[PDB]
C-alpha cells in the first residue's frame, strides 16, 4: 500500500546537501520498527518503507558496517 | 604682423580629463552593446535554435548506430 | 637620484662574463639533474 | 568533454549548466569592462606633460568610485543567488545513485530495487581501443537514464576526492563518513566525461568519471544486465 | 659642481621641471671674472651680453629644461635586449625537448587522432558551439 | 550584579585581603568539603569493544604502544578490554 | 648620547639560542614519534630552559639593575602583552571551535548523541566545581597582592602572592589527579581528543603562569618591585587573569554543557 | 656626447628582434613539439570502430 | 663600532667583484639546484 | 592589616628612569617625551628646536589635521622656514649632560 | 664583531637585511619548484614519476613562497628597514625579538627541506588537508616534519606581528597621530593584526592534525566522531586572512611608489586608503567558507559567503582608484619601480575581478578545484605581491645599499618578467574554464596547446630571475654611490643618507602640536 | 572658493611685495606650477620684477621657461605668453631662452 | 632578606664596556658556553639524524 516506490522522496527534515542523517535515521527507523515488531509477535513487512529508503540512501559499506556492529554488540545508536 | 590670440590657459589638465573619461564611458557603452549581440545573444540563441526542434531519441538512434555506447548496442 | 660615477667600473667585457657565469650556475646543476632523469627513474 | 585549444566552458549538457553559461558571459562583460577602463586611464594619466601636483579634494570622487561598484556587484550577485537557489530548490527525482571515491577509482551503487554496484577505473593508455581518449576513458561507464532527475550521493571510503562533469555543471566533493548530494539532469543522450577533482594521491590525475546517458529502456536492461 | 657623500644634510640641487628654482645655486664658488659678473648684474640687464646671461644662467642652474627634458634612445636597447633574452629562452626550451622530454603519447599520431576526431563527431562533442556544432552532418565535412 | 555584598569605598589591600580570607577561600574550603565527600570509586561499566573508542591509528610513543599515557588499569580497558 | 627615551639593548646570544632550541624540540618531536629516541628532544627542552632563564635574567638586569625601563619602554611592555595575551585566546579559539563542531553535530560514529554512546563525563560538580572555587580565589588572592604592593606592604604582598601560588599548585595536582582517574582516555574518540588537548594546553597554561609567579615571588623577596614600577608582576598577574578565564569558558563548555 | 643608446641602440633593437624571431619559429616549428591544434578544418574523420 | 657606509653594512664582502660573483653563485645557484637534486634523492629511493 | 618594605622609585629607580624621573619634577623634558607647543613661527617668534648637535630634523605637520608630515634638516645657524608653509624654525644646540 | 653584527643583532636594519637576503635565497628554491611544476606540465605524459613526486613539489613551490620568500621580504625586509625609520624611531620595540623572529626562519625552511627528503615527502597540497595528510594515507615523518615547519614560522610571524604592532603604536614622535603615519607604515599594522589573529587558528588546526597523527586523537577522523571539514574551516579561517597578509604590505609600497615616481608630495585620499586596508583586513575574516563551495555547506550559508566574499571589491576599487587619481597631474618619472607598479595596478585589478568571478558559488561549482582558480592567484601572487616586491626593491635598493642599479637593466628585467608571468598564467584561465584540475600532474590531450604556452612562459619568467641577479651584482661590482634623492620632505626614510648609520634618530625629530 | 581674477590679484600681490626675499621668490614660484594653470602674463610680470629687485637675471629666464613647460603639448600658449611680456623683457633687459640659445636639447 | 638591590645596580653599571649577558662575571660565560655548546651540538645532531631518516634502512 504505496508501492510504484521509485527512490526515497524529498524529506523537508534533512533539505541540505549533506544526507548522512537521512540515512542513519532511516537506518535506526527500520531496526527499531523491526525490534518492535519482532518482539510483540507482529510483522516485519509493516517496517518496509523504512528498510526502501535507507537501501536507496545508504552507501553500502556504512551498512554492512553497522550490521556487523549491531551482531557484535558495538553500534552505538539505540535500537 | 598681428597679435597672437589669448588661449584658454586654466585648467588645462582637468579639461583634458573630464573630455577622455566622457569618450571612456560611450565607449564601455559601445563594448557592451557589442559584447551583448556577438556573444551573450549570440549564445543564447545557439542554445535556443539547438533545442526548438532537437530529438533526442533522434540523437540518441544515431550514437547508438555509430557504436559508442557500452548500454546500446 | 644623482649618483657618483662608479668607483670601479664594470666594462660590457667584465658584464658578459659576469652575466654567463650567473645564468651558467643556475642552468648547469639543473640540466645535470634533468638530463639524467633517466637513468634516475629506471634505476 | 574538452576539446583542442578551448577557451571557455564545455557545452552545456543540462538546464542549470546552460543558466551558468549565461551568468558567466555577464560577469565577464564586466569585468572586460572593468580591466579594459583601469588599463585605459592608467594610459591616459601617463600621456600628457600637463601637471596638478598641489592637493586634491577625494571626497566627491569616492562617492562615485563607492556606489557605482556597489550597484555592479549588485548586479552579479542578483543573478548569481537566483541560479544558486534554483540548484538547490526541491525537484522529485526518479533514481538514486551512490559514488564512493577510493585511491585510485570510482565505484558506484544503484540499491533503489536491487543491489547492483560496480568499480571503474581509467583505461590505461597502452590498452586504449583505436579513437578513444587517453586519461579519460573507464571500463565501466555510469550508465544513466536521459531527460530525468537523479540524485547522486557522493562519499569516500578513504581520503577526500571529489565527483565533477562540467560540461553537467557538478562538482560534489567525497568525503569519508559524509554523503553529499546532488542532482543531475542531462537534456540530451551521449558520453558525459569528469576528473577527480581533490588531490588524493599518486594517481590523483588518473581517476576519472564517464557517465552514459541514454533512454530509460535501455538504462533499465543495462541495470538488470550488471546485477 | 662637485656633490660629496658627507652633504647628504644640506639643502641640495636638483633639475626638475616641476620643482624650477632649487634651494641652492648650481655654482657658488666664484671665479674673479664670475664675481665681476655678478657685480654687473647689479645694473641694468640690457648692457649684458648673451654670453653673459648664458654665463649668469649656467652659474644659477646645471640643464635647461629643453635638456633636462630631452628623449633618449634608451627604449631601443631595452626592447631590444629583453627580445634577446626572450630568444636565449627558446634555447632553452629547445635544449629541453632535446634532452630531457621523450616522445609524447601514442594518443597523438595523425591516425590515431583522425578517429578520435570522427569518435568525438560521434558522441557529438560540444554540439551546440564548441566542437561538433562546427562539422556538417549532411555534407560530412567541417562547415566553411 | 551589586552581587548580595555592599563594600566600595575605594578597592584597596585591606578589601582584597577580606574577600580573599571572608569569600573565596571559604568556598574553597566548602568545595572541598563537598568534592572529597562524593569521592571513592564508583564501579566500572561492563567493556564493549565500541569502534570510536580506544582508537589506535599509530602506537603511542611510549611504553608497549598501547597504553594511554596516564592509564589507569582500573578505568582505562584495552582496545582488548580491562587489564588482567 | 641618545635623548628619546627607548631602550637599545647589547647584542644578545638568545634570540639565536631560542631559534635553535625551537629546532631541536620539533625536530626532537619528530625522532620521538618516529625514531623511538627522546634524545634531541631533551637537548631542545634543557636549551630552551636556558635560553629563557638567561633571556628573562637579561631584562631584570636592564631594569631593575641598569635602569632602562622608562615610561616609554614600559607602556611598550605592556601593549606587547596584551597583544601576546589576545594571540593565546585565538589559540583557544581554535580547540573550542572544534568542541562545538563536534559536540553540537554528533556524526553516527558516536550513536548520533553526545557524549558518545560509552563515554561517562566526569560529575561538573565534583572536582572540576573545586578546580573552578580554586582559580576564581587566586584572581581574587592575587588582586590583594597588587594592592598591597602598591600600598607598599611587603609581608602581605608576600602573603598574597604565596598563596595564590599554592591555589595554581593545588589546580594543578587536582587536575592531574583527574587525569589520572578518568575512565575516558585522549584515543576515546573526539569526546576524549577535545577534552584532554583543550584541558591539557590549559593546565600546561596554569604550570606557565604558576612559574611566572613564582619568578616574581622571589624577585619581591629581593626587593626588586618599588611601589609604582612593577610590570613583571602586572604581567603576570594579566596572563593569570586570562588562564582563569579561559578555565571558566572550559568549565561551562565541555564540563557542564558538554556532559 | 652620444650614449650607449645613441650608438649602439639600432643594432640591439634589430639583432635582438632578429635573433627572438628566428629561435621562437625554429623552436615552435622544427623540433617536434605537439601544439595539438584543433582538428577543425584540419582534420579528415576516419572510421574507429 | 661596526663599519658604516656603502659595502660595509652587509654580511657579505664586496671588496673584490670576483670573489663576490663566486659567492652570489653559490648562494643564489644552492638555493635555485637544491630542488633538482631533492627530486633526484628521492627518485633514486625508489 | 598593612606595614611597608617595598622600595620606592625616589628610592630605587636608577639609570635612564632615575633621569626621566627627576627631571619631570623639574619640568624638564630632555628625552623628548612631549610635543612641544608651536610659536607663531614667524621670523621674530621662530619655532626653537633644542639638539645636542648641530642639526636636527624637523616634522612640520603644516595644518591641524593634515595627513602629510614635511621632514628636512635645521641647521644652526639663522632660522629656516619650512619648505610647504613656510613656518620658521631656529636650532638651539647644546649640552643636555647636567 | 662579525658574530655579534650578525648571529646578535638588535638592530632594525640589519635584521631586514638578514631577511631579504633570506627572502631571496626562497625565491631562488621557489623559482626551481616552479620550473620542476611546469616541466612536468610542458608536455603531456609523466615526466617525474606519479602525483606524489609532482604534489610534493607543488605543495613546496607554495609554502616557500609564501612563507619563506613573500612574507619575510614584505614584513620582515621591508617592515624592519622602513618602519621605524619612516616614523623616526630608533629601532622597533623589542629589538632582541625582532632578531629571534628572523633566526626562527632558518630551522623552519630547514624542517621545510626535511620533509620532502624523508619518506616519500608531503604531497598534500599547502593546504594540508586530511585524511590524505593523517597518518595512514601519509605515513612517517613527512607530514609532522612539514607541521612544526609551519609551526616554527607562526611564532616567527606572531612574535613579529607583536613587535610591529607595539613600534607603530607606542613609538611615533608624540605629536603624531596615527593619521599622519605614511601609508606604508598602516600596511604593516594591518597585515600585524591579521598575523596575531589568525595564526594562533591555524596553530591550533595543524596542532589537532599532528595530534590525530600521533597521539590518536580523532578531530578530523570519522571513525572517532571527527570531521575532515572541521579542519579545512580552521585552515581556511587563517587562509583567507593570509592572503590579505601577502598583500597589504604590496599595497603600502605601491602607495609610496606610486607617490614618489608622480612626484606628488602625498597620496590620493590618505584616509580612504586608512579605510580600505582596514576594510579589507575585516572583511578579509568574514568570508573564509569561498574556500569550501563543493564540500556540501547549506544554500544560505553559500549566499552569504558569496555576497560578503563580494563586498571587498569596494574598497580595494578605491584603493585602486585612488593610485590613478595620484598618478593624474603627476610630473612622471618612468623609473623601473614606477613600471612595477603600473604593472601591479592592472594586473592585480585582473587577479581581483577573476577572484570575484570566483566568489559566486554556483559559478565556482564549475571553477574549484581547476586552474581558474591558479590563474586567478597568480595574477594577484605573482603579478601583485611579487611585482610590488620587485619594485619596492628596486626602490629603495639605494638606500639599503648606498650604490645604485643600473635602471636600463632593470627596465630589460621588468619587460623580460612581464611578458612570462602573462604568457604563464593567461592561458591557464582557458584550462580551468575548460575544466583541468588542479594538482594533476597530466591531462587529457585536449589540454596541450595551452599547457605548453604556459610552460614557454614559465621558462621566460626564469631567464628574468637568473637577470635579477646579475643586475644586483653589477650594482655592487660597480660602486655607483648616492648623491641626492628627491621628496625627501616627504619621504622621512631617506633623509638620513644611504645607506643611513647604523644609528639613526638618536636624537628623535623635532614634531610641533601648534 | 575664489575667482580666476581674485587669484590671479593674490599672486600679483605675493610677487609685488617691494622687499621680497629670494626664498619667498623661489617659493611662490615652484608653489604656482603645483596648479593646473599656466599663469597670467600679469603674475609672470610682477615674479621677472621680484627677480630684478633680487639682482637675478638668471631665474627670470628660467621662469619663462616655466611658462613653457606648463603649457604641455598647448604650443600657442606660451609665444602668447611672450608676446604679452615684451614691453617688460625690453623694459628690464630679460632674454627669452631661445634669444640665449637654451631651448637647444 | 635585606634589601641589596642597590649592590647590583653598581655592578651592571660598572663601565667595562660588557653586554648585559655576560656583565654578571665568570657565571654568565660559563652558562652561555653550556648553552651555545648544546644548540651548536644538538643542531650538527639533528642534521646527522635528517641523514639517516632520509635514506630507507632496509
Ligand atoms: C595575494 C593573494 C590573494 C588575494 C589578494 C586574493 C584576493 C581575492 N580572492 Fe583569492 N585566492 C588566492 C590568493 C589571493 N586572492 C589563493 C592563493 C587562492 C587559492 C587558495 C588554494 O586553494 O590554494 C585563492 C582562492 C580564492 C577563492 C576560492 C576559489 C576556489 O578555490 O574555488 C575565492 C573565492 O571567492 C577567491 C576570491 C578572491 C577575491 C574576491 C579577492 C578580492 O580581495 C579581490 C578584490 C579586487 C578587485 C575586485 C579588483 C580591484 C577593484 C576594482 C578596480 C573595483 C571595481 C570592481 C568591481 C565592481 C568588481 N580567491
Ligand atoms: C607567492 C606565491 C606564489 C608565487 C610567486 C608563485 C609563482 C609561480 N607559480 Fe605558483 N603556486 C602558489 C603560490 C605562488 N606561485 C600556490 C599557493 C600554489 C598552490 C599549491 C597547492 O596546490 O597546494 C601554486 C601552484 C602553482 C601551480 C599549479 C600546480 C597544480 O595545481 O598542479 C603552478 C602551475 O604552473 C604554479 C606555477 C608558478 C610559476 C611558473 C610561478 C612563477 O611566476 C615564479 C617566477 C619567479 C618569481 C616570481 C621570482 C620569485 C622571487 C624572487 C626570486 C625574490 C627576489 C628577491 C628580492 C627582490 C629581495 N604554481
Ligand atoms: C595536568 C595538566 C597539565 C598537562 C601536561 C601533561 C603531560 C604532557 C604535556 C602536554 C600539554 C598540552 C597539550 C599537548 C597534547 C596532548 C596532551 C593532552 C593533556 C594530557 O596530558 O592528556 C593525557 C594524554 O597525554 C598524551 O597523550 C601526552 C603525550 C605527551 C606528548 C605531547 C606532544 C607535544 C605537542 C606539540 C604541541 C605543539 C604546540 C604548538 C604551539 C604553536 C605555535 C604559535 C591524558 O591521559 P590519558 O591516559 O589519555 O587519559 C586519562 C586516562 N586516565
Ligand atoms: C612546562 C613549562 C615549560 C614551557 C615554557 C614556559 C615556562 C615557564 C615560563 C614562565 C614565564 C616567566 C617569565 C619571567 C619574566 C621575568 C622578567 C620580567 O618580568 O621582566 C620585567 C619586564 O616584563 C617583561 O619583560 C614581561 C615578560 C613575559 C611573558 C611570559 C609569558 C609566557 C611565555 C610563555 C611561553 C608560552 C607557551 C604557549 C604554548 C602554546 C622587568 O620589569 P619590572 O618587573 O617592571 O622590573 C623593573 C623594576 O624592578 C624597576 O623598579
Ligand atoms: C629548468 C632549469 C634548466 C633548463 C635547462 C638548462 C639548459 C641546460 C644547460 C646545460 O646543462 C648541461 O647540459 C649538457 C648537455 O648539453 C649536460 O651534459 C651531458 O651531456 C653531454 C652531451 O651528451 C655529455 O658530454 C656530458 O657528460 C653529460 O653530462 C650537462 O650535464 C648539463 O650540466
Ligand atoms: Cu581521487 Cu583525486
Ligand atoms: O583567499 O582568496
Ligand atoms: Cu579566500
Ligand atoms: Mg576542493
Ligand atoms: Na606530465
Ligand atoms: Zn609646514
Amino acid at each position: 500500500k504505496i508501492k510504484n516506490y521509485q527512490t526515497a522522496p524529498f524529506d523537508s527534515r534533512f533539505p541540505n546537501q549533506n544526507q548522512t542523517r537521512n540515512c542513519w535515521q532511516n537506518y535506526l527507523d527500520f531496526h527499531r520498527c523491526e525490534k518492535a515488531m519482532t518482539a510483540k509477535g507482529g510483522d516485519v513487512s509493516v517496517c518496509e518503507w523504512y528498510r526502501r529508503v535507507y537501501k536507496s540512501l545508504c552507501p553500502i559499506s556504512w551498512v554492512s558496517t553497522w550490521d556487523d556492529r549491531r551482531a557484535e554488540g558495538t553500534f552505538p545508536g539505540k535500537i | 604682423s598681428t597679435a597672437l590670440a589669448k588661449p584658454q590657459m586654466r585648467g588645462l589638465l582637468a579639461r583634458r580629463l573630464r573630455f577622455h573619461i566622457v569618450g571612456a564611458f560611450m565607449v564601455s557603452l559601445g563594448f557592451a552593446t557589442f559584447y551583448k549581440f556577438a556573444v551573450a545573444e549570440k549564445r543564447k540563441k545557439a542554445y535556443a535554435d539547438f533545442y526548438r526542434n532537437y530529438d533526442s531519441m533522434k540523437d540518441f538512434e544515431e550514437m547508438r548506430k555509430a557504436g559508442i555506447f557500452q548500454s546500446a548496442k | 637620484i644623482t649618483a657618483k660615477p662608479a668607483k670601479t667600473p664594470t666594462s660590457p667585457k667584465e658584464q658578459a662574463i659576469g652575466l654567463s657565469v650567473t645564468f651558467l650556475s643556475f642552468l648547469l646543476p639543473a640540466g645535470w639533474v634533468l638530463y639524467h632523469l633517466d637513468n634516475y627513474k629506471k634505476s | 568533454m574538452a576539446y583542442p585549444m578551448q577557451l571557455g566552458f564545455q557545452d552545456a549538457t543540462s538546464p542549470i549548466m546552460e543558466e551558468l553559461l549565461h551568468f558567466h558571459d555577464h560577469t565577464l562583460m564586466i569585468v572586460f569592462l572593468i580591466s579594459s577602463l583601469v588599463l585605459y586611464i592608467i594610459s591616459l594619466m601617463l600621456t600628457t606633460k600637463l601637471t596638478h601636483t598641489s592637493t586634491m579634494d577625494a571626497q566627491e570622487v569616492e562617492t562615485i568610485w563607492t556606489i557605482l561598484p556597489a550597484i555592479i556587484l549588485i548586479l552579479i550577485a542578483l543573478p548569481s543567488l537566483r541560479i544558486l537557489y534554483m540548484m538547490d530548490e526541491i525537484n522529485n527525482p526518479s533514481l538514486t545513485v551512490k559514488t564512493m571515491g577510493h585511491q585510485w577509482y570510482w565505484s558506484y551503487e544503484y540499491t533503489d530495487y536491487e543491489d547492483l554496484s560496480f568499480d571503474s577505473y581509467m583505461i590505461p593508455t597502452s590498452e586504449l581501443k583505436p579513437g578513444e581518449l587517453r586519461l579519460l576513458e573507464v571500463d565501466n561507464r555510469v550508465v544513466l537514464p536521459m531527460e530525468m532527475t537523479i540524485r547522486m550521493l557522493v562519499s569516500s571510503e578513504d581520503v577526500l576526492h571529489s565527483w565533477a562533469v562540467p560540461s553537467l555543471g557538478l562538482k560534489t566533493d567525497a568525503i569519508p563518513g559524509r554523503l553529499n548530494q546532488t542532482t543531475l539532469m542531462s537534456s540530451r543522450p551521449g558520453l558525459y566525461y569528469g576528473q577527480c577533482s581533490e588531490i588524493c594521491g599518486s594517481n590523483h590525475s588518473f581517476m576519472p568519471i564517464v557517465l552514459e546517458l541514454v533512454p530509460l529502456k535501455y538504462f533499465e536492461k543495462w541495470s538488470a544486465s550488471m546485477l | 659642481s662637485v656633490v660629496k657623500s658627507e652633504d647628504y644634510a644640506l639643502p641640495s640641487y636638483v633639475d626638475r621641471r616641476d620643482y624650477p628654482l632649487p634651494d641652492v645655486a648650481h655654482v657658488k664658488n666664484l671665479s674673479a671674472s664670475q664675481k665681476a659678473l655678478k657685480e654687473k648684474e647689479k645694473a641694468s640687464w640690457s648692457s649684458l651680453s648673451i654670453d653673459e646671461k648664458v654665463e649668469l644662467y649656467r652659474l644659477k642652474f646645471k640643464e635647461s629644461f629643453a635638456e633636462m627634458n630631452r628623449s633618449t634612445n634608451e627604449w631601443k636597447t631595452v626592447v631590444g635586449a629583453a627580445m634577446f633574452f626572450i630568444g636565449f629562452t627558446a634555447l632553452l626550451l629547445i635544449w629541453e625537448k632535446h634532452y630531457v622530454y621523450g616522445p609524447i603519447p601514442h594518443t597523438f599520431e595523425e591516425e590515431w587522432v583522425a578517429k578520435q576526431t570522427k569518435r568525438m563527431l560521434d558522441m557529438k562533442v560540444a554540439p551546440i558551439q564548441g566542437f561538433s556544432a562546427k562539422w556538417d552532418y549532411d555534407k560530412n565535412e567541417w562547415k566553411k | 550584579a551589586s552581587a548580595a555584598k555592599g563594600d566600595h569605598g575605594g578597592t584597596g589591600a585591606r578589601t582584597w585581603r577580606f574577600l580573599t580570607f571572608g569569600l573565596a577561600l571559604p568556598s574553597v574550603a566548602l568545595c572541598t568539603l563537598n568534592s572529597w565527600l562524593h569521592s571513592g570509586h564508583r564501579e566500572r561499566p561492563a567493556f564493549i569493544p565500541y569502534h570510536h573508542l580506544r582508537i589506535r591509528t599509530k602506537p603511542f610513543s611510549w611504553g608497549d604502544g598501547n597504553h594511554t599515557f596516564f592509564h589507569n588499569p582500573r578505568v582505562n580497558p584495552l582496545p582488548t578490554g580491562y587489564e588482567k | 648620547h641618545q635623548t628619546h627615551a627607548y631602550h637599545m639593548v647589547n647584542p644578545s646570544p638568545w634570540p639565536l639560542t631560542g631559534a635553535l632550541s625551537a629546532l631541536l624540540m620539533t625536530s626532537g618531536l619528530t625522532m620521538w614519534f618516529h625514531f623511538n629516541s627522546m634524545t634531541l628532544l631533551m637537548i631542545g627542552l634543557t636549551t630552551n630552559m636556558l635560553t629563557m632563564y638567561q633571556w628573562w635574567r637579561d631584562v631584570i638586569r636592564e631594569s631593575t639593575f641598569q635602569g632602562h625601563h622608562t615610561p616609554a619602554v614600559q607602556k611598550g611592555l605592556r601593549y606587547g602583552m596584551i597583544l601576546f595575551i589576545i594571540s593565546e585566546v585565538l589559540f583557544f579559539t581554535g580547540f573550542f571551535w572544534a568542541f562545538y563542531h563536534s559536540s553540537l553535530a554528533p556524526t553516527p560514529e558516536l550513536g548520533g548523541c553526545w557524549p558518545p554512546t560509552g563515554i561517562h563525563p566526569l560529575n561538573p560538580l565534583e572536582v572540576p566545581l573545586l578546580n573552578t572555587s580554586v582559580l576564581l580565589a587566586s584572581g581574587v588572592s592575587i588582586t590583594w597582592a597588587h594592592h598591597s604592593l602598591m600600598e607598599g606592604d611587603r609581608k602581605h604582598m608576600l602573603q598574597a602572592l604565596f598563596i595564590t601560588i599554592t591555589l595554581g599548585v593545588y589546580f594543578t595536582l587536582l587536575q592531574a589527579s583527574e587525569y589520572y582517574e578518568a575512565p575516558f582516555t585522549i584515543s576515546d574518540g573526539v569526546y576524549g581528543s577535545t577534552f584532554f588537548v583543550a584541558t591539557g594546553f590549559h593546565g600546561l597554561h596554569v604550570i606557565i603562569g604558576s612559574t611566572f609567579l613564582i619568578v616574581c615571588f622571589f624577585r619581591q623577596l629581593k626587593f626588586h618591585f618599588t611601589s609604582n614600577h612593577h610590570f613583571g608582576f602586572e604581567a603576570a598577574a594579566w596572563y593569570w587573569h586570562f588562564v582563569d578565564v579561559v578555565w571558566l569558558f572550559l568549565y561551562v563548555s565541555i564540563y557542564w554543557w558538554g556532559s | 656626447a652620444p650614449d650607449f643608446h645613441d650608438k649602439y641602440g639600432n643594432a640591439v633593437l634589430a639583432s635582438g628582434a632578429t635573433f627572438c624571431v628566428a629561435v621562437w619559429v625554429y623552436m615552435a616549428t622544427q623540433i617536434g613539439i605537439e601544439w595539438n591544434p584543433s582538428p577543425v578544418g584540419r582534420v579528415t574523420p576516419k572510421e574507429w570502430r | 663600532h661596526y663599519e658604516e657606509g656603502p659595502g660595509k653594512n652587509i654580511p657579505f664582502s664586496v671588496e673584490n667583484k670576483w670573489r663576490l660573483l663566486a659567492m652570489m653563485t653559490l648562494f643564489f645557484g644552492s638555493g635555485f639546484a637544491a630542488p633538482f637534486f631533492i627530486v633526484r634523492h628521492q627518485l633514486l629511493k625508489k | 592589616a598593612s606595614g611597608g618594605g617595598v622600595p620606592t622609585d625616589e628610592e630605587q629607580a636608577t639609570g635612564l628612569e632615575r633621569e626621566v624621573m627627576l627631571a619631570a619634577r623639574k619640568g624638564q623634558d630632555p628625552y623628548n617625551i612631549l610635543a612641544p607647543k608651536a610659536t607663531s613661527g614667524t621670523k621674530e617668534d621662530p619655532n626653537l628646536v633644542p639638539s645636542i648637535t648641530n642639526k636636527r630634523i624637523v616634522g612640520c605637520i603644516c595644518e591641524e589635521d593634515n595627513s602629510t608630515v614635511i621632514w628636512f634638516w635645521l641647521h644652526k645657524g639663522e632660522a629656516q622656514r619650512c619648505p610647504s608653509c613656510g613656518t620658521h624654525y631656529k636650532l638651539v644646540p647644546h649640552q643636555l649632560a647636567h | 664583531m662579525f658574530i655579534n653584527r650578525w648571529l646578535f643583532s638588535t638592530n632594525h636594519k640589519d635584521i631586514g637585511t638578514l631577511y631579504l637576503l633570506f627572502g631571496a635565497w626562497a625565491g631562488m628554491v621557489g623559482t626551481a619548484l616552479s620550473l620542476l611544476i611546469r616541466a612536468e606540465l610542458g608536455q603531456p605524459g609523466t615526466l617525474l614519476g606519479d602525483d606524489q613526486i609532482y604534489n610534493v613539489v607543488v605543495t613546496a613551490h607554495a609554502f616557500v613562497m609564501i612563507f619563506f620568500m613573500v612574507m619575510p621580504i614584505m614584513i620582515g625586509g621591508f617592515g624592519n628597514w622602513l618602519v621605524p625609520l619612516m616614523i623616526g624611531a630608533p629601532d622597533m620595540a623589542f629589538p632582541r625579538m625582532n632578531n629571534m623572529s628572523f633566526w626562527l626562519l632558518p630551522p623552519s625552511f630547514l624542517l621545510l627541506l626535511a620533509s620532502s627528503m624523508v619518506e616519500a615527502g608531503a604531497g598534500t597540497g599547502w593546504t594540508v588537508y586530511p585524511p590524505l595528510a593523517g597518518n595512514l594515507a601519509h605515513a612517517g615523518a613527512s607530514v609532522d616534519l612539514t607541521i612544526f615547519s609551519l609551526h616554527l614560522a607562526g611564532v616567527s610571524s606572531i612574535l613579529g606581528a607583536i613587535n610591529f604592532i607595539t613600534t607603530i603604536i607606542n613609538m611615533k614622535p608624540p605629536a603624531m597621530s596615527q593619521y599622519q603615519t605614511p601609508l606604508f607604515v598602516w600596511s604593516v599594522m594591518i597585515t600585524a593584526v591579521l598575523l596575531l589573529l589568525s595564526l594562533p587558528v591555524l596553530a591550533a588546526g595543524i596542532t589537532m592534525l599532528l595530534t590525530d597523527r600521533n597521539l590518536n586523537t580523532t578531530f578530523f577522523d570519522p571513525a572517532g566522531g571527527g570531521d575532515p571539514i572541521l579542519y579545512q574551516h580552521l585552515f581556511w579561517f587563517f587562509g583567507h586572512p593570509e592572503v590579505y597578509i601577502l598583500i597589504l604590505p604590496g599595497f603600502g609600497m605601491i602607495s609610496h611608489i606610486v607617490t614618489y615616481y608622480s612626484g606628488k608630495k602625498e597620496p590620493f585620499g590618505y584616509m580612504g586608503m586608512v579605510w580600505a586596508m582596514m576594510s579589507i583586513g575585516f572583511l578579509g575574516f568574514i568570508v573564509w567558507a569561498h574556500h569550501m563551495f563543493t564540500v556540501g555547506m547549506d544554500v544560505d550559508t553559500r549566499a552569504y559567503f558569496t555576497s560578503a566574499t563580494m563586498i571587498i571589491a569596494i574598497p580595494t576599487g578605491v584603493k585602486v582608484f585612488s593610485w590613478l587619481a595620484t598618478l593624474h597631474g603627476g610630473n612622471i618619472k618612468w623609473s623601473p619601480a614606477m613600471m612595477w607598479a603600473l604593472g601591479f595596478i592592472f594586473l592585480f585589478t585582473v587577479g581581483g575581478l577573476t577572484g570575484i568571478v570566483l566568489a559566486n558559488s554556483s559559478l565556482d561549482i564549475v571553477l574549484h578545484d581547476t586552474y581558474y582558480v591558479v590563474a586567478h592567484f597568480h595574477y594577484v601572487l605573482s603579478m601583485g605581491a611579487v611585482f610590488a616586491i620587485m619594485g619596492g626593491f628596486v626602490h629603495w635598493f639605494p638606500l639599503f645599499s648606498g650604490y645604485t642599479l643600473n635602471d636600463t637593466w632593470a627596465k630589460i628585467h621588468f619587460a623580460i618578467m612581464f611578458v612570462g608571468v602573462n604568457m604563464t598564467f593567461f592561458p591557464q584561465h582557458f584550462l580551468g574554464l575548460s575544466g583541468m584540475p588542479r594538482r594533476y600532474s597530466d591531462y587529457p590531450d585536449a589540454y596541450t596547446m595551452w599547457n605548453t604556452i604556459s610552460s614557454m612562459g614559465s621558462f621566460i619568467s626564469l631567464t628574468a630571475v637568473m637577470l635579477m641577479v646579475f643586475i644586483i651584482w653589477e650594482a655592487f661590482a660597480s660602486k655607483r654611490e648616492v648623491l641626492t634623492v628627491d621628496l625627501t620632505t616627504t619621504n622621512l626614510e631617506w633623509l638620513n643618507g644611504c645607506p643611513p648609520p647604523y644609528h639613526t634618530f638618536e636624537e628623535p625629530t623635532y614634531v610641533n602640536l601648534k | 572658493h575664489e575667482t580666476d581674477e581674485e587669484f590671479d590679484a593674490r599672486w600679483v600681490t605675493y610677487f609685488n611685495k617691494p622687499d621680497i626675499d629670494a626664498w619667498e621668490l623661489r617659493k611662490g614660484m615652484n608653489t604656482l606650477v603645483g596648479y593646473d594653470l599656466v599663469p597670467e602674463p600679469k603674475i609672470i610680470d610682477a615674479a621677472l620684477r621680484a627677480c630684478r629687485r633680487l639682482n637675478d637675471f638668471a631665474s627670470a629666464v628660467r621662469i619663462l621657461e616655466v611658462v613653457k613647460d606648463k603649457a604641455g603639448p598647448h604650443k600657442e600658449i606660451y609665444p602668447y605668453v611672450i608676446q604679452e611680456l615684451r614691453p617688460t623683457l625690453n623694459e628690464l633687459g630679460i632674454s627669452t631662452p631661445e634669444e640665449l640659445g637654451l631651448d637647444k636639447v | 632578606f635585606e634589601n641589596r638591590v642597590a649592590e647590583k645596580q653598581k655592578l651592571f653599571q660598572e663601565d667595562n664596556g660588557l653586554p648585559v649577558h655576560l656583565k654578571g662575571g665568570a657565571t654568565d660565560n660559563i652558562l652561555y658556553r653550556v648553552t651555545m655548546t648544546l644548540c651548536l651540538g644538538g643542531t650538527l645532531y639533528s642534521l646527522y639524524c635528517l641523514g639517516w631518516a632520509s635514506f630507507p634502512h632496509k
